[PDB]
RNA sequence: CCGAAGCUUCGGCUUCGGCAGGAGAGGUA
């Protein structure tokens, strides 16, 4: 019901969802911006935002 | 023309003029 | 064939303000960079004078009228842009105009200091009826360039002072022509006739030294190696 | 801005209001250019936006009936002979009759030459009737359009849009200190500037009597003694120096109606809003690339493009709860470093030169001292020049103020612009854009004798736009400014046949005018351009062609082709660059919604739209867009430990959570919506901080 | 319903490209294909 | 490759730098990451004894810890694995 | 880069510069410092030159029609109050230069600035994402002086004269050097037919064949060539290793090359090249000599017979529908056809009458701008124009702009300039619209996994062949089998196969199908995808702005909407659509 | 006057006949003032000596291919016209060339005229292969720039004597770029970044040491007018 | 959060003072 209200047709989606008792999972792009999250995409996902990084052994024992 | 203190500016008008604005 | 002339400079006056240069025989294709290399420093690098402020008794900024004066000071600023000024001490010099009762301001009125000639005495500064007098001080400063004005409250001074921009440059057109000798038997030259009309401060031939000063004092950081 | 602005907003015919059309309501088939406008409303003039076409201009001829249709007048035709009686007719009473058109040969005694004539029908039909049943006929060729298209010279050669565009930007030049009228005109700038109203005219015939700065005073022939007084540096209803000057000397004689003082605009009785400029059309090093103009340094060290500019300023005096304001000079917190200028009063000196953060008149709120608060009026940023005047008003000399305050002072302060980056120059035709450099005297083109040009403007904008007519009034420009002079030892050429006898010679800085729809043919033009007068030296710079060879000023070679050269007007724009630059780190912030205020005048950010999220989206950058939504705009907690990181030179710490959310969500819970933040688990999370 | 989900889908990609192409604009096939693909996802129950 | 010497923000050259990470969207989460790390080290040495490794190539006079980063990336001296 | 005023970038770094200047010993505290940066001391503007270095900002302009709208420059510090934009950047952010403003912001966390230099930058982003061409390219005025530069005029100064008896070959050059030498004297033309040794400029392939046949060790090798100066001159722009072109620099040829490049080398030599491909460009616009007059414009030699001729049958037309013949709509469907046979036979008694150096013509037929419609009206004869409804007016506008138009033609004339101002202002509301439904949609296909192994595809057409037995190429096959995964084996006469399965279809593989007597393909589409959620990066394809296969993660749906939109509200814009 | 800020020339050597020579801080508009001023003077100043004739055996008429060389009389000239020479002499000189048998005529074969040089004896000049004798007869004279062939019109003594081009430059290719630098607060200052690139018989160095001679004494001309005319003194060094 | 004033051991502590919404019209790209 999030990214259905911003689109159009605030109150006959919002009184829909309330009759219904609809849930939100907070899985989309538009959702995640609106609640103040990274989106889904590029640098946002698992793969990529859990990246270690440290020196090589090499490199440690010159310096 | 047709004001009594003016710069005389000729032009190139061919055709006359029967009304003033 | 290589040749051996070296180039001559030689001058004819066709007035007082005004002269043709020639200078033969430069070589196959060295005649309009040396025209414009002197064309470039003629009309920027020299010295002159030039007014610097006013101070008129009883205005204050320069968006008012004086009682009995035909122009506000946003005109006597416009006409005092076109004065002609000679000076021979770096340091400001202060000139003063003094005339009143009916007539006309003109520029035979400002008596000089010692040291400050005015060279065009016969331009208008204003025009007066019978009920006004026009005092002003005008300071008069030397240079090189055009300086915007220099403004009040970042010099320390009072609430009276009036500054105004001030041109410097003593030259007001300059221009040249080649005539090119494309022979046969590869004997070939050139020739330019430079033109220098200056405004009434500096001779046309103390202007084409100066920038002969410059131009030999800056092409010498070339021949510090050998 | 200036008179002609002022003359047209009188002669506005509106579709809007409270009875008419509506912007969305309104369609494609109100927007249209009618058949029977002609004579009576202009097809050039209309706005560019969304009200195009629901705003029009009156025609230079047209007049209102007594019930509300607007009229225009032709002249009675009979037997074939056209007379001289105007009636004046609606446009529905001239769907009965045919119209000849004013273009028409007529001969000495007024009987049509040419056998058929192109009329106008009924339904707006335009055909070649044979000349026999023509019943009525025009007044003049320009009966058809307004007043600020009337003075557009060679109309006849532009596309519709052009003028269109050239039409609106008459409109937004700014006054100049120094005023010159055109080198080539319409005719029409005379009684345009009479009859906007900013002149001064005399209403009888006598000597002048005194003339001086600010009044000037005529005796009547009878005997009556009338002064004039004058407006010194006035401000406009939009920032701009209204200033009259007398064009009088202490002797003349002056006749009714003669103009007696000059205006913002004007130069000797008529309409002058720009400058004759020399102008080369050819490509520089790209510094002209896309519309943009390349200046001389002349143009800055000569004022030509130089306006002034006022602006104006007021503080109060309410009396508070516990006791009243009251201007005074004692500012306890502050010293007496800031406190030179306020003289024994609390106001500035005329005369102090202000930047931004002065002090220009102080006041201290008290409470019935060490109570007292810092509030004195101070310039707003980016803001200076002199202090030109102010105007005390006061109750206690008796006075009509506002009940409850008690001072009221207005503050004026004026400011010499120049031209620089950025400003906007505009042409006539539709030539616009910004100045891309501003070159010195010695860079620039020259001719001959060693003449630089003034501005260069780029050859590949005029012909995919069809306005052809500003090389033509580049043309006629040269040829005005220079001088010509016909020979006609061998009588007159064929060229010059229908030319009249006064056009035959012509001296340096000569003033001529082109009509709008009957002017100079391209015949004339052509032949004018290889009969102009040498220059001191018996040299012709430019030929038979209308081009010149010009010099490089960089290298020194001449350019291998001949490129056009002439005079332009060119006027300027009021779209300054120094209005427009703004730049914000951190200011005021809102009240519901904590997100930083919107305006260049209330220290405001620059709105990240809906648009500008689906690039960032599309780009893949997931933590751009999120600094950018959360700790730069409403994470309350996240901004100060931001700014202290920064300041710190530490790492920039994790976003929250924006106050705009739960904004949100105590809107969707006064609406009687149960609506909860849930955990993995359920347990509804509390969101509301406070531990 | 007469032809089947495969014919829908070059009628649409065809019928969308026709329109850009007769006025000289170039756009991939596969940018209209993700938009189609959308526009059938979903499937009308008859009887439960 | 046949370039002349990059200047500025386009050193090093990135089809260079992508031939050691998988895709370009990893390289902003390496480089990112290491110089926290670089920062975190400068923040900590005038303070107390700290656990991370200072810059392992000579820096500049006044370098951003990211160009660093990118230098160490670019010459090898690192190694990364993937969440 | 770019360049930032500095009374703005002083107050967008205003942090970051009291730092400094609390560091560098200029101030005592955090409230001092600020209280000097506020004053604009002159100890500021030298500590705001370190700061700012290495530091990238964003630049944006409304409206954001697609991804380029955004991009990520290096600021630098310049005097006056407007920003400086470089000039190739114009076309991706749809920029003139006669009032439009672009906002700036500032990224400041470690994660945002390595995005902005790494994704963002404008030297990485050159190929446009819809259609996979370049956008960074020499225009207008560039394109003037690369076509004047390398054009080969017959009978110039100074050219090859093949004589006997008299001298010798008189024209050849042994070094470019020499050339230019000649040329700085008067002695040759730019544009003159010449001999000359080359030494480091690679030969074409057919000459290299004949002469190295190996390899052309080209650091040191001669050769010799049959050019002019200015192709010699434009060739050492070009990468190394590039062939000779020897071609004249029409608009199409600069873009074949910049895409051949662009696919072939890495992408910083190709954003180093058009940075010099500019300077000559701009220098040799302003010595080309392309200016307007009011003699340049001609007028066709004899219209007034050929107006005449076709005037006549109108008033035969007339005649017969006086005699009742005729309704109205056939007087007037053969006025418009009479009208519409002049209009053309004026063009084509135009078209051969100007030279061929004319800056009109040389200004149209290089590519830089304009068509020849606006050619014919301006010199030739308007033509038939609207109504207010949508029909043609019977009675046409015989006359040109540069002769004059009359009251009643001028009036008759402002029909059409009306609706193109109000459709400018109308058609981008649904324009806009369209964009914000397609985004919405198409808003959760993000490239999720590497492949998912389907055995679906679609038919591709991929060229038909004639009766006579030779294959025509489809008029519309770069923007359907292009940039593609093949899903089954390419076979041909129960033969080996040419290409395997999963492989990009390039012109390599296009053309080695199409000389093997292959129509019918099988593609893998994003239409017949197993993926649960999302889309495989197998089944997409290639990505067009960098020419690989896609990464996992990208936002296919939004850039898809982004394309379809901007076209649209363009065309509706600057106009049908 | 003082100039403020004293220019100071640079050099950076790349390779062993090319240099890079950097002018700053200049004055506002002085960038382009020194440059093409000392591009024309490096390429049209500097004396040197070139070959201006030949005179190959064998062409009473056409040339097309002299007996028993591989190579046509064109190749000839373009390799005996890149012939780095020198002569301390005034008059034309005359050398030779005499080369017979299977082999590859070059460079180091013309005996020089006690006088006159040759700075780069590995240059081919052609290969004699089907058994044959080459016979040059040139002619070395001095001289200043780029001259074009001066058709002559001897009738008798010029039986043969091709007329060839002479590049008597010891320079080769000159180009300048003029940038921008900053001073204090205020930026659009100048520098010049010149680029020669010489020829094996003069340095890179000198040329801008004796291009520095001959126009200081050219613009030595206007500073004699009036010895005490007041300009900008540049300051110590 | 900013300013003024004190203690200040130099981490900081104390007193006082201070706010920003709607409607309509015109314009630039
Ligand atoms: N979203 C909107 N953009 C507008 C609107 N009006 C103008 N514009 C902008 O003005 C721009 C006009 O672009 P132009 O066609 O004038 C650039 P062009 O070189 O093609 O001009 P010509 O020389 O006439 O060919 C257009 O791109 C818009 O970005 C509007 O109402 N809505
Ligand atoms: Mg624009
Ligand atoms: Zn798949």
């Amino acid at each position: 019901w999030l990214s259905a209200a911003s689109f159009q047709e605030t109150t006959r989606v919002l009184t829909d969802a309330a009759i219904n008792c609809r849930s939100d999972k907070l899985n989309g792009l538009k959702e995640n911006v609106i609640i103040g999250k990274l989106i889904p995409a590029g640098t946002g996902i698992n793969r990529y935002r859990n990246i270690a990084v440290q020196p090589t052994e090499e490199a440690r024992a010159a310096a | 023309n047709s004001v009594p203190g003016a710069p005389n500016r000729v032009s190139f008008a061919k055709l006359r003029e029967p009304l003033e604005v | 064939m290589l040749i051996s002339q070296r180039p001559t400079l030689s001058e004819d006056v066709l007035t007082d303000n005004r002269s043709q240069f020639v200078i033969e025989p430069l070589e196959p294709g060295f005649g309009y960079t040396l025209g414009n290399s002197l064309r470039r420093t003629l009309l920027s690098s020299i010295p002159g004078a030039a007014v610097t402020s006013i101070r008129i008794d009883g205005v204050l900024h320069e968006f008012t009228t004086v009682p009995g004066v035909k122009e506000d000071v946003t005109e006597i600023i416009l006409n005092l842009k076109s004065l002609v000024v000679s000076s021979e001490e770096d340091e400001p010099v202060t000139m003063y105009l003094r005339k009143q009762g009916p007539g006309e301001v003109t520029a035979g009125d400002i008596v000089p200091p010692a040291g400050v000639t005015v060279h065009n005495p016969g331009m208008h500064i204003a025009t007066l009826n019978d009920k006004g007098k026009l005092e002003v001080e005008l300071v008069v400063e030397r240079g090189r360039g055009y300086v915007p004005a220099v403004q009040n409250r970042a010099s320390g001074a009072e609430i009276g002072r009036i500054p105004v921009d001030s041109i410097y440059s003593p030259v007001l057109k300059v221009t040249y022509k080649v005539d090119a000798t494309r022979v046969e038997q590869r004997t070939d030259f050139d020739k330019l006739i430079l033109d220098v009309e200056t405004k009434n401060s500096i001779s046309p031939r103390d202007a084409l030294a100066s920038a002969g000063k410059t131009l030999v004092e800056l092409f010498g950081l070339a021949r510090e190696l050998n | 801005n200036n008179p002609l602005s002022g003359l047209t907003h009188k002669r506005r015919l509106s579709a809007l209001g409270p009875g008419g059309l509506s912007r969305e309501r309104a369609g494609l088939e109100v927007r249209d250019v009618h058949p029977s406008h002609y004579g009576r409303m202009c097809p050039i003039e209309t706005p560019e936006g969304p009200n195009i076409g629901l705003i029009g201009s009156l025609s230079v001829y047209a007049r209102v009936n007594p019930f509300g249709f607007i009229e225009t007048p032709y002249r009675k035709v009979v037997d074939g002979v056209v007379s001289d009686e105007i009636v004046y007719l609606t446009a529905d009473e001239e769907d009965r009759h045919v119209v000849a058109q004013a273009n028409s040969p007529i001969d000495a005694d007024g009987r049509f030459v040419e056998p058929r004539v192109l009329v106008r029908r009924k339904a707006g039909e335009v055909e070649y009737v044979p000349s026999s049943e023509v019943d009525y006929m025009d007044v003049s060729p320009r009966q058809m359009v307004s007043v600020a298209t009337a003075m557009i010279p060679f109309l006849e050669h532009d596309d519709a849009n052009r003028a269109l565009m050239g039409a609106n930007m008459q409109r937004q030049a700014v006054p100049l200190v120094r005023s010159e009228a055109p080198l080539v005109g319409t005719g029409m700038e005379l009684r345009a500037a009479i009859d906007a109203g900013d002149v001064v005219v005399a209403e009888e015939s006598g000597v002048i009597e005194e003339v001086s700065a600010d009044y000037i005073t005529v005796m009547h022939d009878n005997g009556t003694r009338r002064t004039y007084r004058m407006r010194k540096f006035a401000r406009s209803n939009h920032g701009t120096c209204a200033n009259q000057c007398p064009i009088v000397d202490a002797g003349d004689r002056v006749e009714a109606g003669q103009v007696i003082a000059d205006g913002p605009c004007t130069d000797d009785g008529e309409m002058a809003l720009g400058k004759n400029l020399l102008v080369a059309i050819m490509p520089w090093e790209g510094h002209n690339y896309e519309d943009a103009i390349i200046l001389s340094n002349r143009l800055v060290e000569e004022d030509v493009l130089t306006s002034i500019h006022i602006e104006e300023h007021e503080i109060d005096a309410r009396d508070t709860k516990l006791g009243a304001e009251e201007i005074t000079r004692d500012i306890p917190n502050i010293s007496d470093e800031v406190l030179a200028d306020l003289d024994e009063r609390g106001i500035v000196r005329i005369g102090a030169e202000v930047r931004d953060g002065d002090i220009l008149v102080g006041k201290v709120t008290p409470k019935g001292a060490r109570e007292v608060r810092d509030t004195s009026l101070k310039v707003p940023h980016g803001e200076s020049g002199k202090v030109i005047g102010i105007r005390v008003f006061s109750r206690e000399d008796e006075d009509e103020l506002p009940a409850g305050v008690n001072e009221l002072v207005r503050v004026y302060v004026a400011q010499k612009r120049k031209i620089s980056d950025g400003d906007k120059l505009a042409g006539r035709h539709g030539n616009k854009g910004v100045i891309g450099k501003i070159l010195p005297v010695e860079d620039m083109p020259f001719l001959a004798d060693g003449t630089p040009v003034d501005i260069i403007l780029n050859t590949h904008g005029v012909p995919r736009r069809m306005n052809i007519g500003q090389i033509l009034e580049t043309h006629l420009g040269w040829c005005a400014h220079s001088g010509w002079k016909v020979d006609a030892a061998k009588g007159v050429p064929d060229w010059a046949a229908r030319l009249p006898d006064e056009l035959l010679e012509a001296q340096p800085n000569a003033i001529v005018s082109t009509p709008v729809f009957d002017g100079a043919q391209e015949a004339e033009l052509q032949g004018l351009l290889s009969c102009t007068l040498p220059n001191r030296d018996g040299d012709v710079l430019v030929d038979a062609d209308g081009k010149a060879m010009l010099f490089d000023g960089r290298s020194g070679e001449p350019f291998p082709y001949p490129v056009t050269v002439g005079y332009m007007y060119i006027m300027k724009l009021h779209h300054l660059v120094d209005d427009k630059i703004h730049a914000r780190s951190t200011g005021p912030y809102s009240m519901i919604t904590q997100q930083p205020l919107g305006g260049k005048a209330q220290f405001g950010g620059q709105r990240f739209g809906e648009m500008e999220c689906w690039a960032m989206q599309a780009y893949g950058a997931a933590y751009t867009l999120q600094e950018l939504l959360t700790i730069k705009s409403d994470d309350t907690v996240g901004r100060v430990k931001v700014y202290e990181a920064i300041v710190k030179g530490e790492n920039i710490p994790e976003p929250g959570i924006p106050e705009s959310f739960k904004v949100l969500l105590k809107e969707l819970q006064s609406l009687c919506l149960n609506v909860e933040v849930l955990s993995s688990d359920g347990a509804a999370i509390e969101l509301r901080e406070g531990e | 319903r007469v032809q089947g989900p495969r014919e829908v889908q070059i009628h649409l990609v065809r019928e969308v490209q026709e329109v850009y192409r007769a006025q000289g604009v170039s756009i991939h096939d596969k940018h209209i294909e993700v938009i189609v693909r959308q526009m059938l996802r979903r499937v009308t129950i008859i009887d439960s | 490759g046949g370039y002349d010497t990059p200047l500025g923000i386009t050193n090093p050259p990135i089809d260079e730098l992508l031939d050691r990470v998988s895709s370009k969207y990893a390289l902003v989460i390496y480089a990112a990451k290491r110089a926290r790390q670089i920062n975190d080290y400068y923040n900590q040495l005038g303070e107390g004894i700290l656990e991370y490794v200072g810059p392992l190539v000579e820096p500049g006079l006044q370098e951003k810890p990211l160009s660093i980063a990118l230098r160490e990336i670019h010459a090898d001296l690192l190694e990364h694995t993937e969440g | 880069q770019c360049g930032l005023p500095k009374l703005m970038a002083l107050e967008l770094f205003k942090p970051f510069v009291m730092k400094r200047l609390v560091d560098l010993n200029h101030a005592q505290n955090i409230k001092s410092a600020k209280r000097m940066v506020e004053r604009q001391r002159p100890q500021v503007w030298d500590v705001l030159e370190e700061v700012i270095a290495e530091h990238p900002v964003l630049l944006n302009r409304a409206p954001t029609l697609h991804r380029l709208g955004i991009q990520a420059f290096e600021p630098m510090l310049v005097e006056g109050k407007a920003i400086q934009l470089h000039p190739l950047v114009c076309e991706a952010f749809n920029a003139d230069f006669d009032g439009d403003q672009m906002a700036v912001h500032l990224p400041l966390s470690a994660e945002a600035q390595a995005e902005a230099r790494i994704l963002m930058l404008s030297s990485n982003n050159i190929l446009s994402p819809a259609s996979g061409r370049p956008l960074a390219m020499p225009r207008l005025d560039m394109v003037t002086g690369l076509y004047y530069l390398t054009t080969e005029v017959p009978g110039d100064t100074g050219e090859y004269q093949p004589a006997s008896g008299d001298h010798p070959e008189t024209g050849v050059y042994s070094s470019p050097a020499e050339a230019i030498m000649a040329a700085d004297r008067g002695v040759l033309s730019v544009r003159a037919k010449i001999k000359v040794r080359l030494t480091q400029l690679r030969p074409p392939v057919e000459i290299e064949a004949e002469l190295f046949g190996h390899s052309g060790w080209q650091p040191g090798d001669a050769w010799m060539a049959e050019t002019t100066l200015g192709r010699v001159m434009f060739n050492e722009l070009l990468p190394l290793g590039y062939p000779f072109v020897n071609k004249q620099m029409h608009k199409k040829v600069q873009a074949a090359i910049i895409n051949d490049l662009a696919e072939r080398y890495p992408m910083i030599v190709v954003a180093q090249t058009v940075d010099k491909l500019k300077d000559a460009g701009f220098y040799w616009a302003t010595r080309s000599g392309v200016t307007v007059s009011m003699a340049d414009v001609l007028v066709p030699p004899r219209k007034k017979e050929i107006l005449d001729h076709y005037e006549e049958r109108a008033d035969k037309v007339e005649k017969q529908f006086q005699r009742g013949a005729l309704n109205h709509d056939e007087r007037n469907e053969a006025l418009v056809e009479i009208w519409k046979e002049a209009t053309d036979e004026v063009g084509q008694a135009l078209r051969e009458h100007y030279p061929d150096d004319n800056p009109i013509i040389t200004i149209v037929d290089s590519g830089a701008t304009g068509n020849f419609t606006q050619t014919r009206t301006l010199a030739g004869m308007k033509g038939l124009v609207t109504n207010p409804k949508g029909e043609f007016i019977p009675r046409p506008v015989k006359s040109s702009f540069r002769e004059g138009l009359t009251v009643l033609e001028y009036f008759i004339n402002t029909h059409g300039a009306r609706k193109g101002l109000a459709d400018t202002a109308l058609r981008t509301a649904d324009s806009g619209y369209l964009t914000r439904r397609l985004v919405d949609v198409s808003q959760d296909v993000i490239v999720r996994e590497h492949d998912c192994q389907t055995e679906r595809g679609i038919v591709v057409e991929l060229a038909e062949r004639a009766p006579d037995g030779t294959l025509i190429r489809d008029p519309y096959i770069e923007t359907s089998a292009y940039a593609r995964t093949l899903g089954t084996d390419a076979v041909d006469e129960a033969g080996n196969v040419i290409v395997e399965r999963g492989q990009d279809l390039g012109d390599p593989e296009i053309d080695a199908l199409l000389a093997a007597g292959i129509t019918q393909v099988k593609v893998r589409s994003v239409l017949t995808c197993a993926t649960s959620t999302g889309v495989c990066a197998t089944c997409y394809g290639r990505s067009m702005a960098t020419g690989k296969l896609v990464d996992i993660g990208e936002a296919v749906g939004i850039v898809a909407a982004q394309s379809i939109g901007e076209p649209g509200t363009q065309l509706t814009m600057r106009t049908d659509i």
